[PDB]
C-alpha cells in the first residue's frame, strides 16, 4: 500500500507480450463498430510485438487527480468607500454560489453529467494600498445559505452569525482555508439538467433550478480608515473525495453566462479549436 | 375509561368524565434528596394537613372573557397551614395537582386551554425597562385578568393574551404542560407537576416557580338564558411540600 | 525541534469550530448539577409536539386569537370547501409554529408531517369533513372531486373529536429546502365538507375547529443557518 | 486524533460527544 | 463510534415500513388532543406506504449543534483620546456581562427555560487607523467579577491582576480565545425568572436578580501614541458542553432592553412575523 | 514537517495559565528545603481559626481596641437587646476578620459558620444571654420573642465561659456571592438578655464579652478575584 | 511546549496539496449516495472509447459534419493515395477527439493507439485500401511502395466493415510529450488504394468511410497541466 | 486522579449528616477559647440537621491557586533619547529585585511568614510611537545577580552576557517568558525578618538584609533610530510549586516603601478598611 | 505519518485513496 | 496530555499537583 | 526522530540515505 | 520529552549529559 501509494504504482498498465506470426482464420482486426461497442485489438494482435514489462501508473489519471486541484472560481472585489460607510449594498460583497461562473475549471467537470464531492476552499485576500498606510484591515467571510438574511448593507444583524459561518482573517495571519461536506438535497451535484421550474412557459430550465446554494455576503470589519484601499479576495476551490458518473464530450465553444449551454456568440461566427487543412493528402 | 378519582388530604375530588391527566415533564412530584440538597437543617414536612385539596375563588366564563391566570406559590398564600408555613420559613419547596372543573351542558360549545409554565416572566404593558410590580404578580386565590381595568401608573403586566403575556405566540404554548376543556367531551383538566427550578428549595415568597394559565380559545356559545352562568373553578393540592429555615414570620401584603 | 509546516487556514477563526482553549479560572469546581425534571437533548423532541396553527390568517383577525380557530359554518351549497394552506413548512400560516419557527434555523427539511384537527363544536352537533393532501405537481384544487383524487382522509366528527391527517413524504430529492423554492414545493392541503354540520334544536350552527401540526418520526433537518422569522431592527436597550 | 485534552480543566475541551 | 461519529450517524431516524390496507375497527387516526398529549400516528398508519430505509441523522438537531456556535454578544469600542489620558471613565471599557444585550443568539437560548454550559470565548480586536501610523497597540482584557475593584479609570491598581484574569493581545498575534467553567451559584443558568429582589414594591424582577456576574473593564496598555485610533474588540461566544431543560415557544416580537420580556414598542403597533391572507380558501 | 494549524488563542498571555517556560539558570540545584514547623496547604486551615470581631463598630471606639469588646451592662428594663451584625461575611464589622479579609479574595462562599463568645466578666458574676440567627427572608428583629422564633442558642454563663453559636447554612442557591447582593443576603445574628447580669457585692456591674468567628467543615470558597478591603492609593516608595 | 522549528514552505498555499481543513457545518450528515448506473474512476476509460475523427479537415467542410467523412472515390490512376494525418495526438485533426481533448490536460503521453475505419459504402460495393503507420524518422510518404515498407495493414472491405489499425509504440524515450515537439514526433499514418472501389450497376461510385481512434491498454498519461484546445477569451456572463 | 483532577474534586469537604435532639449532659457548645485552641462545633451539634451530600472542592483554596497567578510587580520604562545615546545611566534600565515594590500581590504573600517557590516570569513590552514610524526595536533583558558588572550605561561590556542571561524580544514575536529556580541561600524566601545587618546602631533591619538578589539592567539594542519612542516593558510574576509556613494576619493599612512595615502616613490619620456604625443595635 | 484526521468531520480530510 | 516536561530543569514545569 | 514522511509523494522526503 | 534528535547530524543536539 505504502510503497504502492508512495511510489505511486497503484493502477498499473499491463505489459506488451511477445507475438509470432499468424496465418490464421480469425481476424481480430475486423469488428463492426456499428454495434456501438469498442474494439479490443492490441499491439500483440496486429504486429509481431516483443516483450516490454511496463511501469506506468494510471494513478494521475483518476477522477481525483484530474479533479482534486484548486481553481479560481471567483474574485470578490471591494473598492472601499469612507465617504458613505454602510449605505445600501456597499463595502460588503455577496455572489452566488457557483461556477459556470468561470471556464478552465468549469470546462473540466462538465466532462461528466453528475458529480459529487466535499471541497478545499481557500480564500486569498490581497490588500491593495491606494493610501499611504493600510492599517489593520480585518475581514469577515460568510456563507448565506438560502433562505437567510443576506446583509442589506455592511452592518446588518446578520453579521452576528449566531448560527452561521463566518471566517475571520487579519492582515499577516495566513490564508483562510477550510472545508466542506457535500451540500445537496440530491445524491449528487447536477453538473447538467433537462428540467424546468414548471409548466410556465416562462419557467427556468438548466443547472440551476438546481443550485440555489447560497451566496456569500462579505464584510471588512475594521470600521472607517483614513487612507483608502481596495480588497480582492480570490476564491479557489478543490474537490476532495470525488465521484463521477456518465462522461461527456468536452466543450469546444467558448461559453458565455453560466447555468446554460448557450454558445451563439455576439455576432462573431461560432468558433472552435479545429484547424483548417489545404489538403487531406499531406499533414 | 374516563371517570377519575383523586385523594389528597382529608379531601377527595371526583370526575365522571375527563381527558386523561398529565404529569409535567413525565416526572412525579416527590421530596428532596440529600444529594441535590444544599440547606443543613431538617425540613418540616406537613403531610396531609398541608398537601391537601384547596379550592380557590370561582370565575365566570364569558363570551367576552379573555383569560385568567393564577401563580401557584402565591395562589395559596392564605390556604391554611401550607400558607402559614410559607411565611414562617425561608425555604419552601413543593409540587402540585391542578383540578380545573368547568361544566355546562352537551348543548353548549366552548374550549379552554389550560397550561402550567415554569418561570413565567410576564412583560409590562408599557414600553421601557420597567418590570411588572410585585403586588400585581401576587394576586392570590383571586387570580388576575378576567378582562379587567386598572391603573396604568402601576408597573402593570400585559393583560395581553395572544402574545402569552411574555410575547411568544400563544399556540406554541402547547409546549408547556397542558390540556383543554372542550365542553363536548371534557369536564375538567388535570395537571400534576413536580418541582422545577435551578435550586433545591427557593423562596416561597419572592419566587413563584409555577404559573398557570387558562384561556378561552373557542368562545362559549349556548342558546340558553344568560341566567345560565357557567363558572370555572380551580382546585389545588401542594404535594410533597417541604419547608425549612424557620424563624419569626414574614408579613402579609 | 519538530520541523513543522503551518497550514493554510492557520490563525483563522470560525464561528463553527471544535477546538480547546486555556480555561481562565483554573481549579474551579462548578456548582453540582442537581436533578431537574424535563431536559431536552434534541430539537426533534420539540418538533414532535403539536403546536397550534394560525390559519384564519385573515386581516383584522390576525393580531388577535381567533387567528387560530376556523369556524365551520352553514353552507347552503353542498360539497363546498373550507380552507387551504400550503405545506412548505416555512410559509405563514405554518412558519410561526414551534416547528416552522425552528425549521427556519436550518436550510433543509425532510420526512412526513402530521396535521391534527379538533372539533370545538358541541356534543349533540355532527359533521363530516374531507381533508386532503395535494402533492406537488399542480395547482391547489379549485374543487373537491379534483382534490379527493390524491391523498386524503374523510373525518367523522363524533365522540372522538380529533382526526389526524398524515402528509406522506413525496419528493424527488431525498431532501427539500426550507427556503421558498419553486422546485422544493411540498404541495397543498385543503379541507371540505363531506356531509354537513347538523345540529338539533337550539344549538348554535357555526362552531370552530382548531388545527395543529407536530412532526413524524420520519422527520429530520439539517444545515443550520440563522432564522428568517425574526429581524432585530433594534437595537436593544438597557 | 483525540482525547488529548491538552488543557487541565474540563471546561476547556471540545464540544462534547453524543450518545 | 468513530464511523458513527465521523460519518455522523449517531442519532438515526427509523425507516418507513410497508403497509397494506385496513378495513378494521381500531382507528389510530382518531385521538383526543385535549389530553394534552401528542398523537402518535405515522405514514404507515394512514396510507399504504412502501419501504424506505432511511439515513438521516438527527445529529445536527442536538442542543449542542443548535447551541454550540459563536455569536457576537458585544462590541467593545474605544475612541481613544490622547489629550486626556486616564481621566475618569476613559479609554478603558467596562460592560455587564450578559446577553439579552443582543438578539439572534438571545433568541436561540430563550427557546428553553434553564440552560447550563461552559463557553468558547473569542476576542476579535480590529484597529481602525485614524492616523498616518498605528504603531504597536497592546491590549488588556479582564474580568471583574463582583464585587471587585473596577477600574475607575485606565491605570487603577486593578490592572495589576495579582489575582484576576487579564488576557493580552498585541497587533499581529492572533485572536485571543479561551474558555470557561460554568459560573453560577445555582445548578443552571436562569435564562428566565419569576422572582424579585424583595417585598419592596420597588424591587427588581427578572433574569437578573440572577445574573450579577461581572463586568469587563478594558484597557489599551501601550501608553500615549501620536496618531489616533479607535479600537473595536468584538466579543463572540460559544456554548460547549451544554444542557437544556423545559423548552419554550420562540420569540416573535422584536425585544428592546435585556433581562426583560417587554415588547411594547415606542408607539409603533406590536409587530410580528405573521403574514395576512386575503382568504383562507386559497393559499 | 507536521502540517499544523495555529489556533485562536495562540500567542496570547493569561495571568491564569498553566504552561512551562525554558528555565534560565540551567543546572541549578536549589538550597535544600529544611524542615520548618508549621506549613499551610490550604486557605481553609486559616479560615477555621477564630479571629476576633470588631463589633463595637462605633464612632471613636473604632480606631482603638475597645472596638473588640462588647460590654454587657445594667439593663433597668428586662428582655432587652445587646447587639446585632449581619452575616454577609464581607460586611464590616465581619470583613476585616481573618475570614472576611480572605473571602474578599473569592467571588463565592458557602457552608455553615461559627460564632463564639467569651465572658471577660468576673468569677462571682453571672448572666444568661440569648443569641440568635435570623435567616434571610425578613428584617433584623426589633424584639427578642420575634427573633427567638428562629435559630438560636441560650447561653448560660458559668464555669465554662465560651458559648459557640452555629450559623447553619440556609440558602436557595448552593452558593452565595461574597459581594454585597440583595439576593445572596445571608441574614442577621443578634444577642439579648435571657435573665441579667447579677453580681454579688462589690463586683463591677458592667463587664465585657469578646466575640469571634471561625469556619465550619462545611465551608468552602471559589472563583478567586482580587480583594475589596485594600486600595493601594499609593504608590509605594523606597 | 514542544520546541519546534517552522520550515521553509510554511504558510504558503499550493493549488496542488493534500492537507486537511476545519469543516464549517460540523455535524452534517450528507444526503445518502444512491446507486447510479455508470460512474467513472479513471480518465483512461474515456480514452479507450473510440470517438470520431475530423479529417476532412478542409476549408468549407470544417464547420459542418462532412468534416468527419472521407469519400472514397473514383481514381482513374491506380495505387493512388487517400489521406494522411500525423500521429502526434494533440494535432488537429486529432486534438478535438475525446482523447486529444484530454491528452491536452497532461504534459506527457505514451503507449500504442488504435485507429479504426468503417465503410459507409454499399453492400454490393467492394474495395481494398492499404493503411500505414510511418514511424518517426522521415517524411510522410509521397508514394505507397515507400509507405508499405513500414508498419501497415491491408484492409479488405467486405461483410465485416470495420478494420482497426494499431499504432505500435515506437520511440526512444519511454515517454513522449503531448506538446508539439520536433523530438517527440510520433510519425504519420496514411491510407491508399490496394485495388479499387468496384460497384456493380447502378450503385453510386463514391462512398464514405468514417474514421476513429480509441486507446490501447498500453496507453497512459501524466504530469497534469491546463489545456490547449480552449481559450476563454471571455469572460462569462449572467 | 484525572477525573478527580480534571473534574477538580481533589480536596472535598465532608457532608452534613442528620441529627436528632439531645437532652444530654455533655455540652459541645461550651468550650474555653482561652486555651487558645479553636472550637470544634458543627451544624449537626447545635441543630437538628438533615443530610446533605456535599460536592465542593477546596481545590481553588490551595496555596497554589491562591498564589499561582501572574501579577505586575514592576513596570520598566525607557523614554528614549537620540540626542545622547549611551551617556551615563541612560536608555537602559536597572531595578532591584523585589516586590514590596507593589501592593495587591505584595499583600497576598505577606499573609505568610515564610514562602518558597519557582516563578513564571513574563515580560510584556509595549512600544509607544511618539514618531511617525517605530522601525524595528529589538530588546535585551538581563539579570544581574550580585555582585556583577551592572551596566554603567547602555553598551558596557556586560551586555555580552558571556555567562549571564539575556532574553531578546523583537517587535512581533511574542511575549518573552521563562522561569526560574528558587534562588535563596536559605531554605525559604523570607517574606519577613527581625534581624539586622549588625550591632551598628545604624544597621539595616528588615526583609532585605535578606534579599540582595539582583537587579535588572535593561537595553534596546537596535542603535539610533529617527522617530522617537518610549518603551514600557511590564514585569508579571507567577508562583509555581509553592510552599508556605506560619500564616499571618492580612494587611489593613496601605503601605509605603518596601522591605518595611511602616504605615504612618504623611500627615493623613492612619486609615483602615473598618466602617463606622451609628449603633451596635442595628446592622 | 497518516490517518490522523485531526478534524472530527469526514468532509475534512485529505484527498481520498485509490483502490 | 501531560508529564511532558519539554524542559530539562524542574523549576520549569506546570503548576504542581495536589494531594 | 525519522521516517515520518509527513508528505504522501516520495519525491518529497529528506536527502536519501547511504549504504 | 527527550532524545528526539530532530536533526540528523550529531553536532546538532542539546548540551550533552553528565556522568
Ligand atoms: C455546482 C456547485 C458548486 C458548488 C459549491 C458551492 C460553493 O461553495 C462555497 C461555499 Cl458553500 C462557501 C464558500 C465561502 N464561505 C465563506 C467564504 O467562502 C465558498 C465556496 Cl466555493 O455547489 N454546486
Ligand atoms: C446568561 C449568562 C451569560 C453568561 C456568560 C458570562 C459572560 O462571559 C464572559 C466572561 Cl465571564 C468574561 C469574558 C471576557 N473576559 C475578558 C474578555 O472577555 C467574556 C465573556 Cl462572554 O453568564 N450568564
Ligand atoms: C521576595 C523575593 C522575590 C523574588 C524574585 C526575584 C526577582 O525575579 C526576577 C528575576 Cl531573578 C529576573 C527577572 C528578569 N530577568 C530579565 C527580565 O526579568 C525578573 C524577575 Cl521577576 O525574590 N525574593
Amino acid at each position: 500500500n505504502y510503497i504502492d501509494e508512495v511510489l505511486n504504482e497503484v493502477l498499473v498498465v499491463p505489459n506488451i507480450k511477445e507475438s509470432h506470426h499468424t496465418t490464421s482464420n480469425s481476424a481480430p482486426l475486423l469488428d463492426a463498430a456499428e454495434t456501438g461497442h469498442t474494439s479490443n485489438v492490441q499491439p500483440e494482435d496486429a504486429i509481431e510485438t516483443r516483450y516490454v514489462i511496463t511501469s506506468q501508473t494510471r494513478d494521475e489519471m483518476s477522477i481525483e487527480s484530474f479533479l482534486g486541484r484548486s481553481g479560481c472560481v471567483h474574485i470578490s472585489r471591494i473598492k472601499v468607500d469612507y465617504t458613505d460607510y454602510n449605505g445600501q449594498d456597499i463595502n460588503f460583497t455577496k455572489w452566488k454560489i457557483t461556477l459556470q461562473e468561470m471556464a478552465q475549471i468549469r470546462r473540466k467537470f462538465e466532462l461528466f453529467t453528475y458529480v459529487r464531492f466535499d471541497s478545499e476552499i481557500t480564500l486569498v485576500p490581497c490588500i491593495a494600498g491606494r493610501g499611504d498606510d493600510i492599517g489593520h484591515i480585518v475581514m469577515q467571510y460568510m456563507y448565506v445559505p438560502p433562505g437567510a438574511p443576506i446583509p442589506s448593507k455592511r452592518n446588518d444583524f446578520s453579521w452576528q452569525s449566531g448560527t452561521n459561518m463566518s471566517i475571520f482573517w487579519q492582515h499577516g495571519q495566513p490564508f483562510p482555508r477550510f472545508s466542506i461536506p457535500f451540500l445537496s438535497i440530491a445524491s449528487a451535484y447536477y453538473m447538467f439538467y433537462d428540467g424546468y421550474d414548471g409548466d410556465n412557459t416562462s419557467s427556468k430550465y438548466g443547472s440551476v433550478v438546481t443550485n440555489d446554494m447560497g451566496t456569500i455576503c462579505s464584510r471588512i470589519v475594521t470600521e472607517k480608515q483614513k487612507l483608502s484601499v481596495v480588497i480582492t479576495t480570490h476564491i479557489y476551490h478543490k474537490a476532495k473525495h470525488t465521484k463521477a458518473w456518465c462522461p461527456r464530450p468536452p466543450r469546444a465553444v467558448p461559453y458565455t453566462h453560466s447555468h446554460v449551454t448557450n454558445y451563439m456568440p455576439e455576432t462573431g461566427d461560432v468558433t472552435t479549436a479545429i484547424v483548417r487543412r489545404n489538403t487531406i493528402t499531406t499533414a | 375509561d374516563r371517570i377519575m378519582q383523586i385523594t389528597r388530604g382529608d379531601s377527595t375530588i371526583s370526575s365522571d368524565d375527563v381527558a386523561n391527566a398529565v404529569v409535567g415533564y413525565g416526572v412525579w412530584p416527590h421530596y428532596l434528596t440529600p444529594q441535590d440538597a444544599t440547606a443543613i437543617n431538617k425540613p418540616t414536612q406537613p403531610d396531609t394537613s398541608s398537601n391537601r385539596f384547596y379550592t380557590l375563588e370561582s370565575k365566570h366564563w364569558n363570551g367576552s372573557s379573555k383569560g385568567w391566570w393564577w401563580k401557584l406559590p402565591d395562589a395559596l398564600k392564605d390556604m391554611g397551614i401550607f400558607g402559614e408555613n410559607m411565611y414562617y420559613h425561608f425555604l419552601g419547596r413543593s409540587g402540585y395537582t391542578v383540578h380545573v372543573q368547568c361544566n355546562a351542558s352537551k348543548f353548549h360549545q366552548g374550549t379552554l386551554l389550560v397550561a402550567m409554565i415554569p418561570e413565567h416572566q410576564l412583560a409590562s404593558a408599557k414600553h421601557g425597562s420597567v418590570t411588572a410590580g410585585y403586588k400585581l404578580t401576587h394576586p392570590g386565590e383571586a387570580g388576575r385578568d378576567v378582562s379587567q381595568e386598572r391603573d396604568a401608573s402601576l408597573r402593570q403586566p400585559s393583560d395581553d393574551s395572544w402574545l402569552n403575556f411574555d410575547g411568544t405566540l400563544l399556540g406554541n404554548l402547547l409546549i408547556f404542560p397542558h390540556q383543554f376543556i372542550n365542553l363536548r367531551s371534557n369536564n375538567s383538566a388535570t395537571l400534576i407537576v413536580p418541582y422545577v427550578n435551578a435550586v433545591p428549595m427557593d423562596s416561597m415568597l419572592r419566587h413563584n416557580n409555577w404559573c398557570l394559565v387558562i384561556i378561552p380559545i373557542s368562545p362559549l356559545r349556548s342558546e340558553t338564558t344568560s341566567s345560565n352562568i357557567v363558572p370555572i373553578t380551580v382546585s389545588i393540592s401542594p404535594m410533597c411540600a417541604e419547608f425549612s429555615g424557620a424563624r419569626a414570620k414574614n408579613i402579609k401584603q | 525541534g519538530l520541523p513543522v509546516y503551518i497550514t493554510p487556514g492557520s490563525g483563522q477563526f470560525m464561528t463553527t469550530d471544535d477546538m480547546q482553549s486555556p480555561c481562565a479560572l483554573p481549579w474551579y469546581h462548578p456548582t453540582k448539577e442537581i436533578s431537574i425534571p424535563g431536559e431536552v437533548k434534541n430539537l426533534i423532541e420539540m418538533c414532535q409536539v403539536d403546536t397550534l396553527i394560525p390559519v384564519n390568517n385573515v386581516g383584522n383577525n390576525v393580531g388577535n386569537v381567533s387567528m387560530y380557530t376556523v369556524q365551520l359554518g352553514n353552507q347552503t351549497g353542498m360539497a363546498q370547501k373550507v380552507f387551504s394552506i400550503k405545506v412548505d413548512i416555512t410559509s405563514t400560516p405554518l412558519a410561526t409554529t414551534l416547528i416552522g419557527e425552528i425549521a427556519s434555523y436550518y436550510t433543509h427539511w425532510t420526512g412526513s408531517l402530521r396535521f391534527s384537527f379538533m372539533f370545538c363544536g358541541t356534543a349533540n352537533t355532527t359533521l363530516k369533513l374531507l381533508l386532503a393532501y395535494t402533492p406537488p405537481g399542480i395547482d391547489e384544487p379549485t374543487t373537491r372531486k379534483d382534490a379527493m383524487l390524491g391523498t386524503h382522509v374523510v373525518w367523522d366528527v363524533g365522540l372522538q373529536s380529533t382526526i389526524s391527517l398524515v402528509v406522506p413524504w413525496v419528493s424527488a430529492s431525498h431532501f427539500r429546502l426550507t427556503a421558498d423554492n419553486k422546485y422544493s414545493m411540498a404541495g397543498y392541503i385543503t379541507c371540505w365538507y363531506q356531509t354537513n354540520l347538523v345540529v338539533p334544536p337550539s344549538t348554535p350552527q357555526t362552531a370552530d375547529m382548531l388545527c395543529f401540526v407536530s412532526a413524524c418520526k420520519d422527520f429530520c433537518l439539517r444545515m443550520a443557518r440563522d432564522t428568517d422569522l425574526h429581524i432585530q431592527s433594534g437595537p436593544i436597550e438597557q | 486524533y483525540f482525547n488529548i485534552n491538552y488543557f487541565k480543566d474540563a471546561a476547556s475541551s471540545g464540544a462534547s460527544r453524543l450518545d
